[PDB]
């Protein structure tokens, strides 16, 4: 909200969590990780 | 390549027919490949890499 008192120490924090790296952490904790499908990338074998 | 066979025919026409159909493909598909010129993108991902 305008004018809250969590508003910057909030907008430094997101920084403070996206620099540590926390952010991408979290992102492939709960999309990945926790995801169905393991097998992704890695061994798909990328036929050619 | 011995004298007269009946069974020898019927090996030699299967077997001719197999390795035609098998240099046919290999022609066909070696005009493909030096027709279609796709380069091909090595290690995209940075865990491959």
């Amino acid at each position: 909200p305008k004018g809250s008192s969590l508003g910057t120490p909030v907008n430094l924090a997101v920084l403070k969590l996206s620099e540590q790296g926390l952010l991408d952490k979290l992102k492939n904790k709960w999309w990945y990780d926790k995801g169905e499908c393991g097998a992704k990338d890695s061994g798909s074998k990328e036929k050619t | 390549i011995s004298p007269r066979s009946l069974s020898g025919r019927i090996v030699g026409g299967v077997w001719w027919f197999f390795t035609l159909i098998i240099i046919s493909s290999y022609t066909a598909n070696l005009a493909a490949f030096l027709t279609v010129e796709r380069m091909v993108s090595p290690i995209e991902s940075a865990e491959d890499l």
